């Protein structure tokens, strides 16, 4: 989920769950789902969003 | 006169080259062998498996977090001494394969070896002697000298089967043979094949095997091999299934295929005829060795060892005490 | 004046004996110093692939990544379904291995002691030449079979009483192949779970289909293949659709290319007839109980390695016996040498036959049903 | 779709024709597999089935089995309820009756 | 005047060797006193039958019957010590401890 | 505040992880220990201890 602007929570595959200060670099609306999203090592933030997966 | 100058300034050289020798053995030594044992004392090192071996000489290492580590590069063993599916030693920070543990055994397969060991001296067994002589022929001699068997050219033994009345005496064997046989010594329950955790019992057999293949003068004293040796159905949604996997993994482990003489496998039942064709045939238990039922004077011999150490006053008639003892 | 020479020579022998078993293996520990600097590599599997260099993987122990090739690794041949390997610190792609094993594979496949051939086996010799021709033949030349046009069969099954040499027919197939043996004794599949039976019959069978000259026995088919009642037991459920990853991972969607399939059983009736329909198992071909000359030839198998003498009334112990395996005959010829060393015959006389005869025929008191006769 | 018949009419052959004969995107799995430990795993293996589906095209994908993994005995606490629970109520409540415009014809036999 | 209570899944505690280590305390409680009763009860979760296939689970059980085992008869035997055992079965024991 | 400075000098002396034994080789200490949750480990000791009660 996203708090405010380009600022969110993403959890991870290591576990736990984070809230990051996001770019605008994504357009605002392509994180509807729990979509396939890019992190950072490790400082933790986004830099890309993959829609599908699996 | 100069050959000899040549060869001695080569040998001047050779003790130059020897002092190389042993440079690039105890100096390099000094660099690897100290930062080997820092390597050995850096943790009790991360102890860990290898899942495969491939030679692209390459490994694949999961530790014992259950977490997997690829080297093209083993290090401190060689491909054939270790082998995939083994506990293995493993550095923290390099990740690099030390060296193997060995503690490749189960637990209750350490309990499961008898180390007490008591005494039975072959006085005890008395009106078996027949089987006394064919018992020991057919086991013991195995243990000592298969030329005894391959300067004529026969083979050695496979299994016996001891049998008759539950009284008359199983026990005596196992004690007798463990005591007065220096081999090593196991034994072998059956409901203990008996298992509500299904699938595990082939773990048993062929763990249990491989401890024979590894401490080869292996004496396997099977007991009540009828609980789980029962003559099979055909029926529908009556009766269970892994009893059958242990006894069929018993059977196809021991005949069939892959065939060894370091195993030697006592069986003793009360009971035959619930047995499976397959169990005994003839490679399964070689021999089909009944007991008497103790006559007279066998009921007599062993009334009397069991009053070898009490006072005894020397009014006993014996033949008249086992003789007045029917059945 | 000559001695000098071999004074030195020696000297130099020996010392260059000292340097080369000692350097070398200093080169050795060398090469395990420099392997001091080298790095425990990921192991994990490619996702898919995203662009030229970026590549979604997934650690097998645990998270996902999107990362990237070294240079020079073929990035073409990683193909969703491959596994990798992974830098630990950078963690960039190393390298792509050919796939698991996953060893309990191992611990069954390379157990294997290769036998003699069929010169140990006799009385057989119609089902030696005809499954010879169901086995043998197309990775000899599958091209017979392609000249006349017709794919080649499948597998077929033994079958009779038990212990007759059905798996020593099968080693005497280990001795003659000599190529690609999986044999696996197919009790222990199920361990306490569902689909980890499965999923090593997967990968078994993915072994088969990466290696191409593969032979594939099991042993004892009853406990794994069953029958299909209605569902009573939960734990014959499990069983009832391992036997159908049998009934798909036979024939499958891909044929099987070179991937032969021996079987050999003590019943073949409890067998699910689905099973019995051919193509699959393409013919169920009985190895039988001995007879006259089968036991004859096969007792003069068992009679090579004996100090006998002109004593040996063959006759009278074939005819004297009445239904003996191989093994049987190992059980008699066994203990008629048990008999000589009763009492220590150095030679071997002729009469502990009669003995053994007596004893073994006296021990099949105790096995009756005979057969089970398929289909 | 449905089929039936005795073993050998060459069950997956007319699977392997029409396979060969179509253009889509012939996504296969098998149903074995589908009984498995972890909580509504087979049923994740349906949802990624379906997702991916959604997302390619409603071309034509496919599954092969029916039989002893979705049997309409509903009522039994005999052994895996959990998983066999979780199987029956994956097919019929992904079946949904319909979802119109994906997965062309899983064929059960 | 003598006596202690001792039942058997009294020492289902969740450590390797802790009902061996208790075994070790009352056989060393045992001998600073004189005519004395431990008393012993459900003694086939104890463990008599050495069932073991390639699991590794219930084995505290096994190491502490080979304690008992130890420390019971041999190395040491009781004197003024005396111990009942109590249960429904005498099917389910050792035959270390059917040592005659 | 009763004992804070001495808290002010416990700071430098810290050590001992409760780590259960499983077991030992032979000829010498060489014990086994899992810690709780990881993993196994066949360790050794450090030398101001006493090998018996081990
Ligand atoms: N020579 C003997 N010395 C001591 N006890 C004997 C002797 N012969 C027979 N017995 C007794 O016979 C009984 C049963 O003997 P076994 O057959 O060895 O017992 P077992 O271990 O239950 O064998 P099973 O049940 O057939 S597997 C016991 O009560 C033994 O004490
Ligand atoms: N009518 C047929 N004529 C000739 N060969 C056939 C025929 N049907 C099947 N085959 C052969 O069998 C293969 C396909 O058979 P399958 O379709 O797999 O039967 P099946 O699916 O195994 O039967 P099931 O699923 O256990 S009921 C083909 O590749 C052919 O080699």
């Amino acid at each position: 989920e996203a708090v405010d602007q380009n600022t969110a929570i993403v959890g991870s595959t290591t576990g736990s769950n984070y809230y990051v200060r996001i770019l605008s670099t994504i357009d605002r609306e392509l994180l509807k789902p729990n979509a396939s999203v890019a992190l950072h090592k490790h400082s933790n933030a986004l830099v890309d969003v993959l829609p599908p997966e699996a | 006169r100069t050959r000899l100058l040549d060869s001695e300034i080569k040998i001047m050289k050779s003790e130059v080259l020897r002092v190389t020798h042993e440079l690039q053995a105890m100096k390099d030594k000094i660099k690897e062998n100290s930062e080997k044992i820092k390597v050995n004392k850096t943790l009790p090192y991360l102890v860990s498996n290898v899942i495969e071996l491939l030679d692209v000489k390459c490994a694949v290492i999961k530790t014992s977090t259950r977490q997997t580590y690829f080297l093209p590069v083993i290090g401190l063993v060689d491909a054939e001494k270790l082998k995939p599916g083994d506990l293995v030693g493993v550095n923290k920070d390099s990740y690099l394969i030390l060296e193997t543990l060995p503690t490749e055994y189960d637990s209750r397969v350490k309990a499961m070896e008898v180390d007490e060991r008591p005494t039975e001296q072959y006085s005890d067994i008395g009106g078996l002697d027949k089987q006394i002589q064919e018992l020991v022929e057919a086991i013991v001699l195995p243990m000592n000298h298969k030329e005894k068997f391959e300067n004529l050219g026969i083979q050695p033994p496979k299994g016996v089967l001891m049998y008759g009345p539950p009284g008359t005496g199983k026990t005596l064997l196992a004690r007798a043979c463990a005591a007065q046989t220096k081999a090593t010594f196991l034994k072998l329950a059956g409901p203990q094949l008996v298992q509500m955790f299904i699938g595990d019992g082939a773990k048993l057999v062929r763990d249990a095997f491989a401890l024979a293949k590894e401490k080869a003068p292996s004496i396997i004293f099977i007991d009540e091999l009828d609980a789980i040796g029962t003559k099979r159905f055909d029926s529908e949604k009556a009766g269970d299934r892994e009893v059958q996997r242990t006894m069929l993994e018993l059977l196809n482990q021991l005949d069939g295929f892959q065939p060894n003489t370091q195993v030697k496998v006592i069986a003793a039942t009360n009971r035959v005829d619930i047995l499976d064709p397959a169990l005994l045939r003839s490679g399964r238990l070689d021999r089909k060795i009944e007991f008497p039922m103790p006559n007279e004077e066998a009921r007599a011999r062993i009334m009397q060892i069991h009053s070898r150490k009490m006072n005894v006053s020397p009014d006993v008639n014996y033949e008249e005490l086992a003789r007045c003892t029917d059945d | 004046k000559l001695l000098e020479h071999k004074e030195i020579d020696g000297r130099l022998k020996e010392l260059r004996e000292q340097l080369k078993e000692l350097t070398k293996q200093y080169e050795k520990s060398e090469n395990d110093l420099k392997a001091l600097q080298s790095v425990g590599q990921i192991v994990g599997e490619v996702l898919k692939q995203l662009t030229e260099e970026k590549f979604i993987v997934k650690a097998t122990n645990g998270p996902r990544y999107v990362v990237g090739c070294r240079r020079q690794l073929d990035k073409s041949k990683l193909k969703p379904g491959t596994r990798v390997a992974l830098d630990m610190t950078t963690l960039t792609i190393m390298r792509y291995l050919p796939r698991e094993v996953d060893p309990l594979v191992y611990n069954m496949s390379h157990e294997d002691p290769g036998n003699v051939s069929y010169s140990e086996i006799g009385g057989l010799s119609e089902q030696i030449r005809e499954l010879r021709e169901v086995i043998e033949l197309p990775l000899t030349n599958p091209e017979l079979f392609q000249r006349v046009g017709i794919i080649p069969p499948k597998g077929c099954l033994l079958y009779g009483p038990p212990g007759t040499g059905k798996t020593l027919l099968a080693r005497a197939v280990a001795s003659q192949l000599d190529c690609n043996f999986l044999k696996v004794v197919s009790s222990s599949i199920v361990d306490k779970y569902i689909g980890e039976s499965a999923r090593l019959i997967r990968e078994m069978f993915n072994y088969a289909r990466d290696h191409q000259p593969c032979i594939i026995f099991m042993d004892e088919i009853d406990a794994i293949g069953g029958r299909r009642f209605s569902e009573g037991t939960s734990a014959d459920r499990e069983i009832q659709r391992t036997l159908m990853e049998l009934l798909n991972q036979m024939d499958g969607f891909d044929t099987l290319h070179r991937v032969k399939m021996i079987m050999a059983t003590n019943r073949p009736d409890t067998l699910d007839p689905a099973l019995l329909r051919p193509g699959r198992l393409d013919r169920k071909i009985h190895i039988d109980l001995p007879n006259e000359q089968a036991r004859l030839d096969i007792l003069k198998i068992h009679a090579g390695p004996i100090t006998k003498h002109g004593e040996i009334d063959y006759e009278a112990i074939v005819k004297l016996s009445d239904g003996f395996n191989g093994a049987d005959l190992r059980n008699v010829c066994t203990e008629a040498g048990m008999f000589a060393i009763r009492a220590d015959h150095d030679f071997v006389v002729q009469e502990d036959f009669m003995k053994a005869v007596r004893k073994v025929a006296d021990s099949k008191k105790l096995e009756s049903k005979l057969d089970y006769k398929p289909v | 779709v449905l089929m039936y018949g005795p073993p050998g009419c060459g069950k997956t052959m007319l699977a392997k024709a029409v396979a060969h004969h179509t253009t889509a995107a012939f996504i296969r799995v098998v149903g074995s597999e589908f009984v498995q430990k972890y909580l509504g795993e087979g049923p994740r293996m349906v949802r990624d089935v379906f997702r991916l589906a959604k997302e390619n095209a409603p071309a034509i994908i496919f599954i092969d089995e029916i039989d002893a993994i979705a049997t309409k005995r509903f009522d039994a606490q005999t052994g895996a309820d959990r998983e066999v629970q979780r199987i029956l109520l994956e097919l019929l409540n992904q079946m949904d009756g319909f979802d119109q415009n994906v997965n062309v014809k899983v064929i059960m036999a | 005047a003598c006596f202690i209570r001792v039942i058997g899944s009294e020492l289902v505690q969740k450590y390797v060797g802790e009902g061996a280590r208790m075994v070790r305390e009352l056989f060393e409680m045992a001998r600073t006193k004189k005519a004395c009763l431990i008393f012993f009860d459900e003694i086939d979760a104890i463990g008599g039958a050495r069932f073991d296939d390639g699991a590794g689970g219930d084995n505290e059980v096994q190491r502490t019957m080979l304690e008992l085992i130890n420390q019971l008869d041999g190395f040491d035997p009781r004197g003024n010590i005396k111990v009942l055992m109590a249960t429904n079965r005498p099917d389910t024991l050792d035959p270390a401890l059917m040592r005659p | 505040a009763a004992d804070k400075q001495t808290l002010q000098s416990e700071q430098p002396l810290q050590v001992a992880r409760c780590t259960k034994i499983i077991n030992a080789d032979s000829e010498d200490p060489k014990y086994i220990i899992n810690v709780k949750q990881f993993a196994k480990f066949v360790v050794d000791l450090s030398d101001q201890v006493a090998p018996t009660d081990i």
